[PDB]
């Protein structure tokens, strides 16, 4: 009858020209691409590889994913063929506290991000892990002699940022410290917890106690031990690093016969993560709140037959069906942000394959030409904000002068007991803390904090806006206003320009760090 | 439950060639193929009319039996009403006393329904007109049927078959229309039929106009 | 012949168009609806999803329900195919007793089942209170800074979902503070061998409770605090159980005896996922102010075997689901209009809704409830508007004037207390009373004046409550100086309750926030 | 070993209707599906000696082609001897020169196998007299087997087909009974009829009156 080489339900014909599936009646209808019925109805037009069972060379076939007839919690973009349906999962670590191995204890607030690699492959995902270097000495708080020994533990959770869900199975991360330096080997417990860590969630929920490295409850717990040295380092650089790797266990799959979604034993991550990351090209976007959101697109591979009978993809096309861009008037744009806001960084081959096409289109600008440029299998693609300063993780650590200001630029309700304005988050997360000090008619100055660590005075609130605290560290008192007349300054901190520990010299002022003006009154009225 | 070995037979027989006809032999195999889904009911009656089939290469405005008439005619639009220049096409009728439909040769016409389709569609009007234009009259057996399109809900049926014309008309159809307007009544059923011929687009028809589909199914058959 | 491509047994035409089962001749009848015929009947108009073997995405298929053939204890509205029949099973503490590892504490638990702000969470969760009442703590145990408390309660399960539970209980946390997780509470034997079905306690009411390190068991893990914890613990009065979803398998019907065992190859860790994937749901505290989850089969218009359900309003679904009804026009909950209630969304599904109002040139929702569209991951709250919220969502307090109707209706006044008839709605709002003496320029007394004496009221099993002015004026009545001034006696919300001291380690009543709700002179009125 | 997916497909054949002819139609056809286990054989001769069948609707004492006849018989007896007020039944022959045979209409004749029991023992009195009381005589064919029921071990086959008064009677049974109780004996022929003929009571006669059931079953046949 009508050909279905890797027998996915779909006819050749249909996935080479192009099709999609509608609804007529309560009863869903898989049909040939017709633009004058179909563009209208808002529907889709798909295109994938007739020879390929999954084009994504994921679990799911292209059948079941246009269809509807998979796992409901596989992400709405992964039911495109053309986007790999994978679990990317890294661990987060919210709070850490270091004592000495039998108060005095230290217990400090981290902030973990997941990190891309400037590396090629690895199999296995990782985050770093900041320590709050504010107010509460470390080691002389703990009081650890040369000859000590510490002793750490801390509250973290899994999340899940791929397309796909994760059953009964954590994956095993490695603590690691400087370079090389394994602290521990994180592993699940029961070995089945019999629980799920769906896509663009946290395990346990947010709503739910965190995960302990040796738990109160448990005693046989192994205790996290670093020497003297390695605390040392640890109080050097403030942060560590979470090695996850990919063993997420066995695939729920779909049974027609009662629509039933159960775990098929016979189906597993490990031996479908290396196909899909061999003929997808990896696209990396922190365009939604300047957080890592990797996905991969079915992308052909000229030397390799199979790939090569994929659908031709372009960078223009994968943004729209991978991170949801769209061109509302022929303008690409990521929710009102045009893509001129984004920088384009690749890895060395992806780049100098990039440069050919380029070339060979006799163009030079690539923002004028992104529906002309193909992908392929195992090209790296990253896309950051322009705004932004990134580190060597890209991550964002600060931004320009002029956007900052921009951010404060909205006060509401000031004071001498605080200020109060809802601001950016995109903003906040470059921020540090603030610093604030009372400026002379003359032209002196006087910090009310002179301190590295006496910035965390920005605190959230449930309202939905923050709220900077003058009297955190005035001794709980109103800030003091001698002459209305000179103005009191105030200011942020970019996390790059954010020192930890005190100089070279012992000096723990607040003077030689890096700030940007956004906020100065006289004092009276104004003030 | 197909064993390893079972499967790869399967694919094989469709990946594995041995001898071959060599590309142009290839090429004419394709048209015959395609006229092989068109009942001979019609074929025979095209001929009968004096009907010439040709299969040609590359630009079919350059033929024989076909020079330069009416450059007008040379923009055209495809079964889905999107223009397109006739020196890029592959498939036309001609309308006049010796009537004649000529294609171009390709692979394509086993691979690409969406050509096929448009060549169905092409053979849709050779009859609507130039086989049915004569003893059309009184013609009401298919004007009711095309009347349920226009009113009923669902504009699905008229978004896939009516012109932006017949769609926008608000008045229901008058028996007239027929005559100011044999030219688009005839497209519709040019087009009802290439969907209903061209296998895989048959169901589309069934699904999004029942009536049209109603209609040319009992048509043909009897 | 006949197209039924879930296999359920309802052939598509029905499952769209509708349907209805009827007994006639005792004889089980699933045929077309027919509104003339039916509607006398009283039968119900069921449409499903011709693509789903259960269009709730649930264990048991469209065919089973309607028609009756399942589990009995799946409730009767989980008998639509567009309500979803799945366990929802939380922990509830009775009675507490902390020790140091008499002396002891034994104080009496209010747990209350609590929805989160937060999305989903794969796991349900319940708040304790603790009585802070007379019988201080430390100081009675004795407990030095070097100490250890050893904590002890009875507990039980209840389902308050749709579908029944076997030989398998959740896991639960004890939770204190934040993230301090004291304890894991896990079943015994593995496999207790019994039933909580929909609506009913484990054990149930009438048999003794489960106790966390039985007296009879030795082995038991001990919970234990430290000083600093069991400082929080008392300074909080408060701790939480958060239990997770591991229902077991799954009891299936089966169709040569009708015999309804365990299946083993059914489990409700792989069928929940899907549900929360593919239903609306809402919260409704409007039968007795506790929160009842429900989750209706919506339409999900991205997803094609999803848009293939039937359409789902607003209207609707509560009366499926909560079981509303309108019976002259208007929507009502046993008497009560749909205007009585507020209703709250998540961040997603109220921007929808505003986007269908403004499509609806709309602005009052309450005027257009059979226009609203439901979609799958909605997720709808609705409350008695009578009362002021936590972030619970539970109901811990209420507007100054509501609490005086309630109050107004008085019916007899002594100097040994205060008789009246109060909604049983208002009694869960209210920590207790305190009353003052007031002098004719002004001066008041407070006849109990600590945070921890306000529990003067009493049930009674008359149903109307008696304020008792005895209990802490040393048993003796109310003693009037002058009958011309009056006798002052207010109410306590909830939210507005101390249970500790304050930082001076005042025990005055004083700055509590209370309620008006009597005053007379003393003389023949008083 | 049905598997359970087997099982449904069984029940749901039971369970699930789709197309309805409506309630008259279905009250209709109803009646018809009794008449189709009557044998022919009998009601070409019921319309021979001018045989109508009715299935009205409603008290069938308010029908055209049966008015108020004698109030009398309007009172009557089930196949089981008891009682029953004719307006509230569902069945009834005609004596007289035109017989006729009506009937109510309902969704029972399918369910319920008391009622057609009845209508088929109504039936039986047709033939035993309206068919049989022409050419009778001599009659003793049928006359030897009703004796074997009366003295016999065991009086069910009696108690069973006997009116309260033929089980009674002490002396064996004269060959000039049927004469003077051309109705007796003729109702019990009626009756014997019914019980075989309706499907599920025809192993009952052949058990309880097992010669009544042994002449009724070559008699028809043969
Ligand atoms: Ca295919
Ligand atoms: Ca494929
Ligand atoms: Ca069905
Ligand atoms: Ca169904």
């Amino acid at each position: 009858t009508v050909p279905d080489r890797d027998n996915d339900g779909i006819p050749d014909s249909l996935e080479v020209e192009g099709y999609t599936v509608d609804v007529k009646n309560k009863r869903t209808f898989l049909s040939p691409w017709i633009s004058n019925i179909h563009e209208k109805k808002g529907l889709t037009k798909y295109k994938s590889s007739p020879e390929k069972w999954s084009t994504a060379s994921d679990p799911y076939s292209d059948f079941e994913k246009v269809t509807g007839r998979i796992d409901k919690n596989v992400s709405p973009e992964a039911r495109h063929p053309l986007v790999a349906a994978y679990p990317i999962v890294h661990v987060d670590m919210e709070n850490i506290i270091l004592s000495k191995n039998e108060t005095r204890t230290i217990s400090k607030n981290t902030s973990t991000s997941r990190t891309h690699t400037s590396e090629p492959g690895s199999n296995s995902n990782s985050s770093t892990v900041a320590i709050d270097h504010s107010l509460s000495t470390w080691a002389e708080t703990m009081g650890l002699n040369t000859a000590d020994t510490a002793r750490l533990n801390a509250n973290i959770r899994y999340v899940n940022t791929g397309t796909a869900p994760i059953y009964n199975v954590l994956p095993t991360t490695s603590l690691v410290l400087g370079k090389n330096q394994t602290l521990a080997t994180i592993k699940a417990k029961e070995n089945q917890l019999s629980q799920i860590l769906a896509p663009n969630n946290y395990y346990p929920s947010k709503n739910l106690a965190p995960i302990a490295l040796n738990a109160q409850d448990d005693f046989s717990s192994t205790p996290i031990t670093m020497n003297y040295n390695q605390f040392l380092e640890l109080e050097k650089t403030k942060q560590l690093r979470l090695d996850t790797d990919q063993v997420y266990g066995n695939i729920a799959t779909y049974n027609f016969e009662n629509g039933r979604v159960r775990v098929d034993t016979g189906s597993n991550w490990s031996e479908v993560l290396p196909q899909i990351q061999e003929t997808t090209a990896r696209i990396i976007f922190n365009g939604k709140d300047l957080n890592l959101v990797e996905r991969r697109i079915a992308a052909v591979n000229p030397s390799d037959p199979l790939e090569t009978t994929k659908p031709d993809m372009t960078l223009k096309e994968a943004l729209k069906i991978a991170f949801g861009f769209n061109e509302p008037n022929g303008n690409l744009q990521y929710q009102g942000k045009d893509i001129t806001e984004f920088d384009f960084n690749f890895d060395q081959q992806t780049s100098q394959n990039i440069k050919n096409q380029l070339a060979e289109l006799n163009a030079t600008n690539i923002y004028t030409v992104l529906d002309k440029i193909k992908l392929n299998a195992k090209m790296n693609i990253l896309i950051r904000d322009k705004r932004f300063h990134y580190d060597r993780n890209n991550i964002a650590v600060g931004a320009d002068e002029s956007v900052v200001k921009e951010a404060h630029r909205e006060v509401i309700n000031s004071s001498t007991e605080g200020l109060l304005l809802n601001i950016d988050k995109d903003i906040r997360k470059i921020l540090s803390g603030y610093i604030v000090e009372i400026e002379d008619t003359e032209g002196l100055k006087e910090v009310i904090n002179d301190r590295y660590d006496m910035l965390n005075i920005s605190s959230l609130r449930q309202d939905g806006k923050t709220f900077i605290d003058f009297k955190k560290y005035n001794d709980k008192l109103p800030l003091y206003i001698s002459n209305p007349n000179y103005k009191v300054n105030v200011y942020a901190v970019t996390k790059e320009n954010t020192i930890i520990n005190p100089s070279e010299n012992g000096d723990t002022s607040t003077n030689g760090i890096k700030k940007i003006l956004i906020f100065s009154k006289k004092g009276y009225e104004i003030g | 439950n197909k064993t390893q070995e079972e499967h790869l037979k399967e694919i094989m027989k469709h990946i594995v060639k041995i001898e071959v006809k060599g590309e142009e032999a290839v090429k004419k195999e394709a048209a015959e193929k395609l006229l092989e889904k068109v009942p001979s009911d019609v074929l025979e009656m095209y001929k009968a009319i004096g009907g010439k089939i040709y299969i040609v290469d590359g630009d079919i405005t350059k033929h024989i039996s076909l020079e330069a008439l009416s450059e007008d005619k040379k923009k055209i639009k495809d079964i889905y009403g999107k223009d397109a220049l006739l020196h890029e096409h592959y498939v036309y009728a001609k309308e006049g006393y010796e009537p004649v439909l000529v294609i171009q040769s390709s692979e394509d016409y086993v691979e690409n329904t969406e050509k096929a389709l448009n060549v169905y569609y092409e053979i849709g009007k050779i009859l609507s007109r130039d086989i049915l234009s004569k003893i059309n009259q009184p013609y009401q057996k298919f004007l009711d049927v095309l009347n349920t399109i226009k009113n009923a809900s669902d504009s699905d049926g008229q978004d896939l078959l009516f012109t932006n014309q017949l769609k926008e008309h608000p008045t229901d159809f008058s028996v007239e229309f027929l005559e100011q307007n044999s030219n688009e009544v005839q497209e519709v059923f040019a087009k009802a039929f290439a969907y209903y011929i061209e296998p895989q687009h048959r169901d589309v028809l069934q699904l999004y106009a029942p009536e049209a589909f109603n209609y040319m199914d009992k048509f043909n058959e009897q």
